[PDB]
RNA sequence: CAGCGAAGGAUUUGGUGGAUUACUAGCUAAUAGCAAUCUA
């Protein structure tokens, strides 16, 4: 290309490391903390005395930061120059740095972690060259003084271009432009990597994850109308909704079961796919809000189902599965909620299912047709499948009990599946 | 009958509520310090 | 502003692999 | 244009098997020649009739669909009775049989065995060198189940035994739109679009004469002896040449034009003649 | 017939016909071989331009080619041309009647089979000399060993051994002593493509169920497999330039990118070249380079490139999605009308059955483009019907 | 480690140093010709560093389904299959051949219709010329075209009576005081109905007119009805076949429209309700199979003037029955107003609240409406005025939706008058004023 | 105001890619080697 434009490449390349005393002043005087005429007079070893200090109290309200003591808040570090040494030893400091950054992601609300990391901002120069990690780790407080300082004086990465009329601006970053950045896969599967890092670091937390979640339903919200746009954007949201719920944490499974509700009433997903994130929201499934939440979005997922083959059998494997973490009196006051939310396809399967691969305990099934309400199609199956366990079975006086329920509630149904297998004769043949 | 059935089969669908783009606007004025239990009865809330 | 999705010159680098000649032998 | 998608006679001239389409669902009615109201509906609209030839004897039609089905249909039991399938999901183009044996060509070029009888599928075969295909004639030689004659675009011949092309002839610049054997040795081509039929030989493969209508060709009928061609021409006009075996030397023009003109001044549009 | 007033010349206007090309390399540059019914031709693959065609048409269609460094190997109805510049510079007969089906070029050994699993493999006089103008044995395939064949080459590091690839089984062979060595397992479906990988000693190989199975031929296994719904799979390649990525090409006009590293779509292209006329007929990275050169089967060649990543610190885990570049197509169907542009007859007009039209230019071949179908907007207030 | 041992490599020996490229491989600088295992382990290396060995290959050797199934499939949506309804708010329409496009018409078209079984047509305006097509995707034609002199035709309609459904009767009407019946029989015998028995002083029209079956709740003589509007409050209740005043009924302030919801009683029984509202939009419900009674009235939720009130979902005028076990209760009402408001209301549970709150009040279209009239199976709304151009909207329902793809401001529309459905193709058509009307599919039907 | 009028219309502008001369492949120490290396 040109030549203006071909060097303004190396300044990018070459703006860490200082060549005179005004870009060496101009560079350092970048400072979480203090304003510029103070911060160009401050040393090295002030601010790593005070940031020390600031590490050792952060590490006794939290125990996992002398390992930052040992390696990289020590008293070389003030010596350890980053752009003076090679690519395998840069490579092990920022992902060293990017290890502390995940794990000083929580504390940022209270400032012995903003002296703790003002020192390595100031040391190591993360506010030019480890410009990513920091941000997205700290993007959860985005209407603080702390972001604003920082996005003032941060260099800004190629991604969150939507932020460049924020800096140095008192206004914090709006809501709509924090999706406005969220809304390409770009930033997206960078996103993703990070929050795989925090999960299988376990760093994970109720407000990260709290921001995560509303920014991703905000995104499914404005990619509603776009079903190429929201195609495009299946295989990473349910990528990292399958990569949360295996941890163990409530907060990240509840987090998981909510991108997969709102996702599933944003477009019809296909049977085998929603099966699949059902028992895989059930094969992780231990604390009870996690149990109460998990049966919600269950219910959700499945009455957004449409197309034939809706509301027929859930398989055996899953079946028993979902019988081994919900036992049927759970269905039962779940089902006797006040609130009544819909859940008529979920429990259609599941009387099917429960007449078909158990077809021994029809209590439950009666009792829950008497709790709830439930529409013409949905009866006729059941009444149907019911017809061929009763020919397979000898006839129960619970079977004929729910049969001559379903009598003494519309009759015609019953008469026209005898009709389609039979007569009524003959059903009074098998009384 | 197979259009009768065809037909209760679409009758037998209740009002959904869909998702529009500015249904979660709302969620970034309590997103802080809020236990996600109550963030997804919010949320569902909203939903339906 | 939106992020800049930008294309640029793009240039054949060099290449650098395994030929087959060294592959056979013969009985010596 | 014809709402009538595509028709045919049954040998001797007596009955016309047609197919319409009635809000967007092909129906196929039959109608005698000197009313009848069985509409064999289709089922949806993804299933359109491709082409039909009557059968001689149950009488009964065969519908090659757009799917890989010919239903064997009958007349009198208003119903499809049996349901060639094959085991590809391709569109078929054509259909001719004889006597018992049946074939039946699809668009990804494969040639199918079929017996009306037996209800099987005999034998299933592509071959090299012929990929537009879209019509074929069974050449008769009596009981000449073996060298049948396909064409599209350039027309060939095929023996079922040996199995290669045997004799290649000009077709045109058009897929083969009408391609009808006159007598043991020769047979009427026609593209669509093109004025131009012309009969070959089935042995030497030089052109005897070229036909010329004065409107593009729709369809034709000719007598048993090929005494006599009636074409229908793509505006509604009718051709008729007399004698186009004997000799205007080359290129034999049209003898007889008939139009059906109302007396209101209205020209009504023939199509699908037949001639005994 | 011979004539007497006109010779022909060349058939302008003409890129691919849908069989699989070859790629070669000189120094730093990339060639790409391609057929056109009877003749070949040679692209360069930085500008595109058309560089070479044979100079005379061969007898038959050409079936197969491959490419080695200077060298172009074409083979048709029963022989095997070796080629320099677009020149012939020797015929290769075969011992046989039987078509020939694919061959390849390793170190001495030329090796092309024919339609009855018969291999002849050739040899040079010399081991100095520049092209393989010996016959030295015919290995024979029978059906005990496997099924009918389907692909043949040698992947890299293997002291004169030779892989054929046929319907049902992978087997080995050592060409000095013509010996068989290792037969693999059994394969539960008709595969039908397989090339190597830049890693040691495996091959991919992808079936008529859209599964790629990765053999490991020193170990005899499989590695892993990339399952992929109902998709008549057609060719496959590895990209080179160390981050590692699978690309499939799926007959129905699809190309696929996976990551191998974590097993991911990196992302689909779909409908790329058209369904009808073969899809993906052949796709390929050239090596150490970040671009793609696929051709259909729609008289059309692409290249596809991959942009670098946006993410600066996370890398290889955030890949931008391939760009379009260069390409260079004719219309796909026999052309209906004609005309000549210009008395300098320089540009001539081309419009064709599958409704394009194109100004193809017969002085230089990478001038020709399509005109293009944007309508003027009515300037009075109407609306486009 | 090695499933296989070539057992021939191991007794060669190669002379490295030949040429340029085999060269760099040796050890020493004595060293010559080297064993073949040996061999093949150098260019191993030298492979292994000419492209790096990644990690993918010594990964392994072949909670997860979801990432399983993910990986698998491409297309995230189920809808290629089935479907079995609409998708909201992105209907799949394509265009065809413009119906009025074989013998076109002059003045507006006031009226169209479809027969209940038979691919036609009717097309009826102000130029007294009632046209029938057979109409079809591709070339649709005139099968005939009946005109009648003096009489400007306002609405006319397709009847079969429910019993033998081999009568096949048009109904037509305009400003005047007549309406003609037509048996249909391929020239032509058309009835003159203008015997008002009872009440000959409230009709100055017969412009607005349905038809309807009803039983005969002591016999089965199920039979035909027209339905005319009055002027005060009047809507009578005639014969169909003989031409007989059945009755009458008036409600209190000024007609403005009504419809006919029937609902089964039993396997061979059913019911049939009139539906009438004012201009103040409180309307009364009242079955009419026996005396025309009023056995339920409520009040419309708004409105100052309300124009057109629709009922639909099982089956109704637009979508008639053929078999009387065939008939099906209606599920959804629809009332519209001046303002453009049209409430459409659930009657699942709205026959027991006597004041029943609107499932939804939509108003995207602004002014006044004209038509709306469902779909046969009651998925589609279709809403349209006669005051400006392109005033058609569809409305997904129940989840009572606008949809957006459709139609643009390209449709051609026109400024709209009259729509009709198909009874079972999914085929649509609107006519306008300057005389076309136009023909839409949905290919989801 | 009108009409034109297939699930939008009409404009501003960046970047990349292809042309703007007539298409015989790259490098070097060049009757050859290289393309993994010109070194002993």
């Amino acid at each position: 290309s040109s030549l203006s434009d071909q060097l303004a490449q190396v300044a990018s390349n070459n703006a860490t490391v200082a060549l005179d005393r005004k870009r060496r002043q101009k560079l350092h005087s970048a400072s979480l903390i203090y304003n510029s005429k103070t911060a160009a007079t401050q040393d090295y070893d002030f601010i790593f005395e005070n940031a020390s200090k600031a590490l050792e109290e952060l590490s006794q309200i939290e125990p996992k930061f002398a390992i930052f003591s040992r390696t990289l808040f020590s008293e070389s570090s003030i010596s350890l120059d980053r752009n003076v040494q090679t690519k395998e030893e840069i490579k092990d400091l920022d992902n060293a740095i990017n290890a502390y950054l995940l794990l000083a992601s929580s504390k940022w609300y209270l400032a012995p972690t903003l002296h703790a990391t003002e020192w390595l901002v100031r040391r190591f120069q993360i506010h030019v060259k480890n410009t990513e990690m920091l941000l997205l780790s700290t993007l959860n407080y985005y209407q603080t003084p702390v972001f604003k300082r920082i996005l003032s004086i941060i260099k800004l990465p190629p991604l969150f271009n939507c932020l460049s009329n924020f800096v140095r601006s008192e206004k914090p970053p709006t809501a709509l432009t924090m999706i406005k950045l969220f809304n390409d896969m770009d930033f997206l599967k960078l996103y993703t990597s990070y929050l795989d890092q925090c999960i299988k670091h376990n760093a994970t937390y109720t407000n990260q994850l709290l921001f995560t979640t509303c920014c991703f339903i905000n995104v499914v919200a404005f990619n509603s109308n776009n079903d190429e746009k929201l195609n495009q954007l299946v295989p990473i949201l349910l990528e990292i909704s399958a990569k949360l719920l295996a941890s163990k944490s409530k907060d990240c499974q509840i987090a998981a079961h909510t991108i997969l509700v709102v996702f599933a009433t944003a477009l019809p997903l296909k049977k085998t796919i929603i099966l699949a994130a059902m028992e895989t929201i059930l094969s992780n499934l231990d604390a009870k809000e996690a149990k109460h939440s998990a049966l919600l979005t269950i219910c959700k997922l499945f009455q957004t189902l449409k197309g034939q083959g809706n509301v027929d059998q859930l398989p055996s494997k899953i079946f028993k599965l979902f019988d081994s973490k919900f036992d049927t009196v759970s269905i039962l006051t779940f089902l006797d909620k006040e609130d009544k939310p819909v859940c008529d396809k979920f429990i259609t399967s599941y009387t099917r299912s429960i007449a078909r691969y158990d077809r021994s305990k029809l209590n439950i099934i009666l009792s829950l047709l008497k709790k709830i309400r439930l529409e013409r199609y949905e009866v006729r199956l059941i009444i149907t499948d019911l017809i061929y366990l009763s020919e397979i079975l000898e006839d129960k006086s619970q079977l004929v009990e729910l049969f001559e329920y379903f009598i003494s509630i519309n009759e015609d149904l019953v008469l026209k599946c005898l009709k389609s297998l039979g007569l009524t004769g003959e059903l009074f043949e098998i009384r | 009958d197979e259009e009768d059935i065809a037909l209760e089969f679409i009758n037998g669908e209740k009002k959904d509520k869909l998702v529009n783009m500015n249904s979660f606007t709302s969620m970034f004025d309590n997103i802080q310090n809020v236990q996600m239990d109550t963030f997804f009865d919010r949320v569902m809330k909203v939903l339906t | 502003p939106k992020v800049v999705r930008e294309a640029k010159k793009v240039e054949m680098t060099e290449a650098r692999a395994y030929n087959a000649d060294a592959d056979t032998a013969k009985a010596a | 244009d014809s709402p009538v998608l595509q028709s045919a006679y049954d040998p001797s001239g007596q009955y016309l098997c047609y197919v319409t389409v009635a809000l967007d669902k092909q129906r196929v009615g039959v109608q005698p020649t000197q009313w009848n109201e069985n509409f064999l509906y289709l089922e949806d609209s993804k299933l359109k009739v491709t082409c039909l030839k009557w059968v001689n004897d149950t009488v009964a039609i065969i519908l090659g669909m757009n799917n890989g089905e010919i239903w064997l249909y009958s007349v009198l039991a208003n119903e499809v009775t049996y349901k060639f399938t094959t085991g590809n999901s391709y569109e078929i183009k054509d259909i001719d049989l004889m006597g018992n044996q049946l074939w039946c060509i699809d668009s990804s070029d494969a040639f199918y065995q079929f017996d009306l009888l037996q209800f099987k599928l005999l034998q299933h075969f592509r071959i090299n060198n012929c990929v537009q295909l879209n019509k074929l004639t069974i050449v008769p030689a009596g009981d000449s189940v073996a060298q049948l004659l396909v064409a599209s675009h350039s027309i060939s011949l095929i023996d079922i035994e040996e199995k290669k092309v045997v004799m290649t002839f000009p077709g045109h610049v058009s897929p083969v739109s009408t391609l009808q054997v006159i007598t043991n040795e020769f047979f009427i081509s026609g593209a669509e679009g093109d004025r131009f039929l012309n009969v070959y030989d089935i042995h030497s493969g030089m052109t005897k004469c070229v036909l010329v209508a004065e409107s593009d060709i729709k369809e034709l009928s000719h007598s048993g002896q090929a005494d006599s061609i009636a074409v229908t021409t793509e505006d509604g006009s009718l051709e008729i040449f007399v004698d186009p075996l004997v000799s205007g030397n080359k290129s034999k023009k049209s003898s007889k034009k008939i139009q059906i003109v109302s007396k209101d001044g209205r020209k009504v549009p023939i199509y699908n003649a037949f001639i005994n | 017939k011979n004539s007497k007033i006109f010779s022909p010349f060349r058939i302008i206007g003409n890129v691919s016909n849908g069989v699989p090309f070859a790629t070669g390399t000189l120094g730093s540059t990339f060639y790409i071989v391609t057929c056109v019914g009877k003749t070949f031709q040679i692209y360069d693959a930085n500008t595109l331009h058309l560089l070479f065609v044979s100079e005379k048409e061969t007898p038959s269609s050409i079936v197969a080619l491959s490419a080695h460094f200077h060298y172009v190997y074409a083979a048709y109805e029963n022989k095997v041309g070796i080629y320099k510049r677009g020149i012939e510079e020797h015929l290769l007969e075969l011992e046989t009647d039987a078509n020939v089906e694919h061959l390849c070029i390793f170190g001495d050994y030329l090796c092309a089979s024919t339609d009855d699993n018969s291999i002849f493999i050739y040899k040079k006089s010399d081991p100095q000399d520049k092209y393989p103008s010996e016959f030295y044995t015919k290995l024979t395939v029978t059906e005990i060993q496997g099924g009918e064949i389907v692909s043949l080459q040698h992947l890299a590091t293997y002291l004169n051994k030779l892989t054929v690839v046929t319907k049902s089984n992978v087997l080995l062979f050592n060409v000095r002593t013509g010996k068989l060595v290792f037969t693999s397992n059994e394969f539960p479906d008709q595969i039908t493509t397989a090339e190597p990988a830049p890693v040691l000693d495996i091959i991919a190989l992808g079936t008529v169920t859209g599964e790629v199975i990765m053999f490991n031929m020193r170990k005899g296994k499989r590695i892993r497999t990339i399952k992929i719904p109902q998709s008549r799979i057609s060719s496959l390649s590895f990209r080179t330039d160390g981050s590692s990525h699978l690309s499939v090409g799926t007959s129905s006009g699809d190309l696929i990118f996976y990551d191998l590293d974590r097993r991911s779509r990196i992302h689909v292209l779909k409908n790329i070249h058209r369904e009808s006329y073969g899809g993906v007929t052949q796709a390929t990275f050239l090596n150490g380079q970040p671009i793609i050169v696929t051709s259909g089967g729609d008289n059309s060649l692409k290249e596809y490139v991959f942009d670098p990543s946006l993410s600066q610190g996370s890398g290889d885990v955030v890949v931008q999605p391939p760009r379009y570049l260069r390409s260079r197509g004719g219309h796909s169907q026999p052309p209906s009308y004609i005309a000549f542009a210009d008395s300098q007859s320089h540009f001539m007009l081309s419009a064709s059955k599958d409704r394009s039209l194109w100004s193809f230019s017969l002085r230089k071949d990478a001038q020709s483009q399509e005109m293009s179908q944007r309508l003027h907007k009515k300037q009075d207030g109407g609306r486009v019907g | 480690e090695a499933a296989w041992i070539d057992s021939d490599d191991e007794k060669i020996k190669v002379p490295i140093l030949v040429t340029n490229k085999t060269k760099k491989l040796r050890t020493s600088y004595n060293e010559s010709k080297i064993n073949g295992v040996h061999y093949i382990n150098r260019l191993r290396s030298q492979f292994e560093k000419i492209y790096p060995r990644p990690k993918w290959v010594d990964d392994e050797s072949d909670i997860n389904a979801l990432t399983k199934i993910l990986s698998t499939t491409y297309n995230y949506k189920d809808t290629l299959s089935n479907s079995k309804l609409l998708p909201p708010k992105k209907l799949d329409i394509v265009r065809l051949k413009d119906a009025n496009a074989s013998h076109p018409s002059h003045s507006a078209i006031q009226s169209l219709s479809f027969h209940p079984s038979k691919p036609l047509l009717l097309t009826g305006g102000y130029d007294k010329t009632l046209r029938i097509y057979h109409i079809d995707g591709k070339t649709n034609h005139l099968v005939t075209s009946l005109h009648l002199v003096g009489s400007p035709i306002q609405t006319c309609t397709f009847y079969t009576s429910l019993s033998n459904q081999n009568q096949q009767n048009i109904f037509t009407a305009g400003r005047r005081r007549y309406m003609h019946s037509w048996d249909l029989s391929l020239t032509a015998k058309i009835e003159k109905f203008s015997r008002l028995y009872g009440h000959e002083s409230t009709q100055r029209s017969f412009e607005n007119f349905k038809v309807a079956h009803l039983q005969n709740s002591q016999t089965n003589s199920v039979h035909g009805i027209v339905l005319l509007q009055g002027n005060n409050g009047w809507i009578n209740i005639l014969h169909s076949t003989s031409g007989l005043w059945l009755m009458g009924c008036k409600i209190e302030g000024v007609i403005t429209d009504f419809c006919i919801d029937y609902q089964p009683i039993s396997r061979g029984k059913f019911r049939t309700i009139l539906i009438a509202v004012n201009a103040y939009g409180e309307v009364w419900e009242f079955d009419l199979n026996k005396n025309g009674h009023v056995i339920r009235r409520w009040k419309d939720q708004g409105g100052v003037g309300i124009t057109k009130i629709q009922v639909g979902g099982g089956t109704t005028t637009t979508c008639p029955a053929l078999q009387i076990s065939k008939i099906k209760q209606n599920r959804w009402l629809a009332v519209g107003s001046e303002s453009g408001f049209v409430n459409l209301y659930d009657r699942n549970n709205a026959m027991t609240s006597s004041t029943p709150t609107p499932v939804a009040a939509l108003d995207q279209l602004t002014t006044t409406i004209s038509n709306l009239q469902f779909s046969p199976d009651g998925q589609i709304l279709c809403m349209a005025s006669r005051a400006v151009k392109d005033a058609l909207r569809l409305v997904h329902l129940p989840s009572c939706s606008v949809f957006s793809n459709w139609p643009t401001s390209g449709t051609p529309l026109g400024k709209v008058t009259s729509v009709a459905f198909s009874p079972s193709g999914g085929l649509l058509a609107v006519g306008n004023e300057q005389g076309k009307v136009r023909l839409w599919k949905l290919n989801h039907y």
